[PDB]
């Protein structure tokens, strides 16, 4: 029992650390260098800023409460910390959903991309992203709407020493479909069309000088695609799956599928920021 | 005959090697080693101006050391003003293709060329353009005003002009070189100027009288900038092959070369300061670098530019050095 | 032509007639020069923050 | 007093120009620019004339404003001030296609010459990430050429022994064979200085023009089209 506690401690530090310290790098190196300030690294930055938020605050305190077992605070910061939760994880995924439909714009409209696109835009799009993010978190949350009916959740929700998640059909199945499953066709359709367009420049090329002389587009789009699939699919589908009838999921999938999906933290930076560039700015500071 | 032309060249040239060797007593660096460095100089940035939309090769200092003038690709040239960073003027020009500008001593005009062969002036208080300067067959690469009335240019048709503002025709005419004309420089007293070539040639010219004076080929490749010894006898070069070298008038050879073994870039600005101790030139590696005119020994780099530099100044009362890049940003080192 | 090689060899002569100088009267002038303006520039010497006017 | 004065007369000017300036990055941001460079006697006024219907031209397409330059007025053979042009969308080149025996004094065939020039410009370091559009104009001179002429192309060109034509050209209707391998040759002799150092950061798009044509000011669209796209995508790495 002693051994399980000395272990599963490393890896949350570890986890924390590494989820702060390229969120800290990025920003740092965005914010300080004025060659890489254009239109496309404002969403990296928000997102930045989202994910720093998140792993600064709902990972430590999760930590505490699976380790110790017993929540040791009020309520209201029982709430509270459901509600900073539910605002981080839903706004970090509506940011990667704009990234991709801005490189779809880029690449589908070259001559028109300049005027679409400017740095006034982007604030706004960014402060209408944050906003439906956190209409969605505080609002049923802070107030009691989310608030379930059953026995134990009513059992639990009078302790004050208990802080688990209980919520009814239609909050459960509103917030997964804001959350995800809304972003995720934008992004499928966005991507095929881009794979379109790479092939059919490529197959441009080789006809033209083939003579002479689509790898390239799968590791990348696999990679993208790939990462975000398997950290966030199989929990927002079990969210769904334990409210639609109870007893099929135990608490324990649940929890792990949901710190599972908190692990995408630390790969945003290991893949929006591999231009060539970004790598000079690094070797610039802190090398 | 022909062959007896060609033969009587031979000697002439042999002379003059002969005698430049001779005159040569003792190197540079042995009168200069007694004295002891300066040390390592560190500046930092003070001011940063923007608003200009492309990359910038020109600049001058007014003589008031408080103005300004820069220009750009965009087409546009803009008086800015050092101490409270604001701009003050912004002439649109008919041609987006410039190459030099000038700031005359007086504060009242200033002109600028490109690769339309014609150099037009601009009144700064009456901003129309007042006169058009024409009849070279080449781009412009410098001009300095000499006067409120007379001015100087070189072309790239491998001559210079003294044009005459009012009349508008050329007055004197100079001859001589075989490459591209790049840069120039007046004395102090406005009766002598030099001029470097794209032949690895330096040439040194009578205003009055209109004839060359002497000559110099120590180079190998083409030469970009030149600047010259505020006591007035002596100049120095920036080439392709990344070496300054210090000429002198009297010795009619050069002293000393400034090259380090790390670099293989070009030099597009070489300048002075005002005790003509420190030497800074800039180079194609996006920063400058700063030397010391009697011991070639490096004593600071001038890092900050996010592309190449193709500018460079000193005020008058030497209190900063501005430097302009490719990266349409204008820096003001102290 | 004949003509052209005649101005390059005319010219060539009035350059060697020049009178020189050793090198060591050039250098030592120009040292002179140097030493006698040392404190007037500051970019030598950092100026104090109350005389600076870009601070 | 008059400081607050001063200020208040300077600050209001700075705002103005400011102004004047965000109205003039949009326009300056809109057009496209290009640079019209081509040999001797190549045809380059033509090709510009029927666009029509220093030198600067306005001419948009569908919306989008173009800007080309064509430099006459400095003729050398060293080239110097072409690194003002390390910023253009393209290049146009145009070369005479026909004129494969002509001698220019005595000098390499016309075509020689414009091969070195055309390899001199691509292999250039500021030019690293500009993109050429090629025409290969008189087209019907070369054909008359080709049929019932006296001249060889083997006689100034002696590699066109052991060349034989791609399988995969695709000659317009009508041609003989012989003048489909003459052009294909002469093609692929830019084509291989263009692949040769190309890095893939530039590429060349050839084209065959002849004086009664009208599908220019198309094709040039689509070249700078391509060529944007192209860049949008190497730059997110999917190409
Ligand atoms: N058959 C044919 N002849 C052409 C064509 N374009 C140009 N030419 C010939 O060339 C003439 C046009 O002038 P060019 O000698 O080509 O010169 P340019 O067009 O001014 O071009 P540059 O010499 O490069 O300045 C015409 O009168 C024709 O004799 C073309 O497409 N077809
Ligand atoms: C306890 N963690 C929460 C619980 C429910 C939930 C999450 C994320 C997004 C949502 O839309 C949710 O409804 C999870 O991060």
């Amino acid at each position: 029992d002693e051994v399980w506690v000395v272990g599963m401690g490393i890896v949350m530090s570890l986890i924390v650390l590494a989820i702060v310290f390229g969120n800290v790098l990025v920003i740092t190196a965005i914010a300080k260098f004025e060659r890489l300030q254009t239109v496309t690294n404002y969403f990296i930055t928000s997102l930045a800023c989202a994910d720093l938020v998140m792993g600064l605050a709902v990972v430590p305190f999760g930590a505490a409460h699976i380790l110790t077992k017993t929540w040791t605070f009020g309520n209201f910061w029982c709430e509270f910390w459901t509600s900073i939760d539910v605002l981080c994880v839903t706004a970090s995924i509506e940011t990667l959903c704009v990234i991709a439909v801005d490189r779809y714009f880029a690449i589908t409209s070259p001559f028109k991309y300049q005027s679409l696109l400017t740095k006034n835009k982007a604030r706004v799009i960014i402060l209408m992203v944050w906003i439906v993010s956190g209409l969605t978190s505080f609002l049923p949350i802070q107030m009691h709407w989310y608030r379930a009916t059953h026995q134990e959740a009513i059992n639990c929700y009078a302790e004050e020493t208990c802080c688990d998640f209980f919520t009814n059909q239609a909050y459960a199945i509103a917030s997964s479909i804001v959350s995800f499953y809304v972003p995720l066709v934008i992004m499928v359709f966005v991507y095929s069309r881009v794979f379109q367009e790479a092939k059919r420049q490529l197959q441009k090329i080789d006809k033209s000088e083939g003579r002479f002389h689509e790898h390239k587009a799968l590791k990348t789009l696999g990679i993208i695609m790939g990462t975000f699939t398997l950290c966030w699919l199989p929990f927002f589908i079990v969210n769904i799956v334990h409210v639609i009838q109870d007893n099929l999921i135990r608490k324990e999938v649940y929890i792990l599928l949901n710190w599972i999906g908190y692990v995408n933290s630390g790969f945003n930076p290991l893949i929006y920021c591999r231009s060539p560039d970004f790598r000079i700015a690094f070797q610039e500071l802190l090398c | 005959e022909l062959d007896q032309l060609r033969q009587e060249a031979e000697q002439l040239k042999n002379q003059i090697r002969d005698a430049r060797k001779a005159c040569a007593d003792a190197t540079l660096s042995q009168i200069t080693n007694n004295i002891d460095p300066v040390g390592r100089i560190q500046m930092r940035t003070r001011r940063t101006l923007r608003g200009h939309l492309a990359k910038i090769y020109a600049m001058h200092w007014g003589t008031d050391s408080r103005l300004l003038v820069s220009a750009s690709q965009d087409g546009k040239l803009i008086i800015w003003d050092s101490y409270t960073t604001n701009k003050v003027h912004a002439i649109p020009l008919r041609s987006s293709w410039v190459m030099t500008c000038a700031y005359a001593p007086s504060g009242n005009y200033v002109a600028c060329g490109g690769l339309d062969n014609i150099c037009s002036i601009y009144n700064l208080k009456t901003v129309r353009v007042s006169r058009e300067l024409a009849g070279h067959t080449g781009y412009l690469s410098c001009c300095r005003f000499l006067d409120d009335n007379q001015i100087v240019t070189s072309s790239g048709d491998t001559t210079c002009a003294l044009w005459d503002i009012e009349t508008g025709q050329q007055t004197t005419t100079f001859t001589g070189h075989t490459g591209d004309v790049m840069s120039l420089s007046l004395a102090p007293d406005t009766r002598l100027f030099v001029s470097g070539a794209c032949d690895a040639s330096a040439k040194l010219w009578d205003v009055r009288e209109g004839m060359c004076r002497q000559t110099f080929t120590g180079h190998e490749s083409d030469i970009n900038a030149i600047c010259f010894f505020p006591n007035g006898n002596a100049f120095a070069t920036g080439s392709d092959d990344a070496t300054c070298r210090l000429f002198d008038l009297r010795a009619d050879q050069e002293l000393m070369t400034y090259s380090h073994d790390n670099i293989i870039c070009g030099i597009t600005s070489v300048s002075f300061s005002k005790s003509g101790r420190l030497l800074l030139a800039g180079y194609d590696d996006f920063n400058c670098n700063v030397w010391d005119a009697l011991k070639a020994d490096r004593a600071g780099v001038l890092a900050g530019h996010d592309n190449r530099v193709s500018c460079l100044g000193v005020t008058d009362d030497g209190m900063a050095v501005a430097t302009g890049s490719w990266d349409s940003f204008l820096k003001i080192w102290n | 032509s004949i003509a052209q090689a005649r101005k390059l060899v005319e010219q060539l002569k009035m350059e060697a007639n020049i009178d020189r100088i050793k090198v060591s009267k050039a250098a030592a002038d120009l040292m002179a020069y140097c030493e006698a303006h040392a404190k007037e520039d500051p970019l030598l010497t950092p100026v104090p923050a109350s005389e600076n006017p870009f601070r | 007093e008059d400081q607050r004065n001063e200020e208040k007369a300077q600050r209001e000017a700075n705002k103005k120009i400011e102004k004047q300036l965000q109205k003039d990055k949009q326009v300056y941001r809109a057009t496209h620019r290009l640079l019209l460079l081509g040999a001797g006697e190549s045809g380059k006024s033509t090709i510009v004339k029927q666009m029509r219907i220093i030198f600067e031209t306005k001419f948009q397409v569908d919306k989008v404003n173009f800007h080309m330059f064509d430099v006459g007025g400095q003729r050398d053979e060293r080239r110097k001030w072409i690194q003002c042009f390390n910023d253009v969308t393209a290049i146009i080149f145009v070369v005479a296609s026909s004129s494969y025996n002509m001698v220019i004094d005595n000098q390499t065939n016309r075509l020689q010459e414009a091969l070195n020039l055309f390899k001199s410009i691509w292999n250039n370091r500021w030019l690293r990430t500009i993109s050429v559009i090629l025409f290969l104009n008189k087209q019907d001179l070369l054909a008359e050429k080709v049929l019932a002429g006296k001249s060889k192309i083997e006689d100034y060109f002696p590699e066109f022994a052991r060349y034989t034509t791609p399988e995969d050209a695709t000659p317009e209707p009508g041609e003989d064979p012989r003048v489909t391998r003459a052009k294909y040759f002469i093609r692929d002799e830019f084509l291989r200085i263009s692949t040769a150092s190309g890095d893939g950061r530039h590429y060349c798009y050839p084209h065959f023009t002849c004086a009664v044509d009208t599908e220019n000011i198309r094709r040039v669209f689509n070249d700078c089209r391509d060529i944007i796209q192209r860049m949008h995508l190497r730059q997110y790495e999917l190409l």
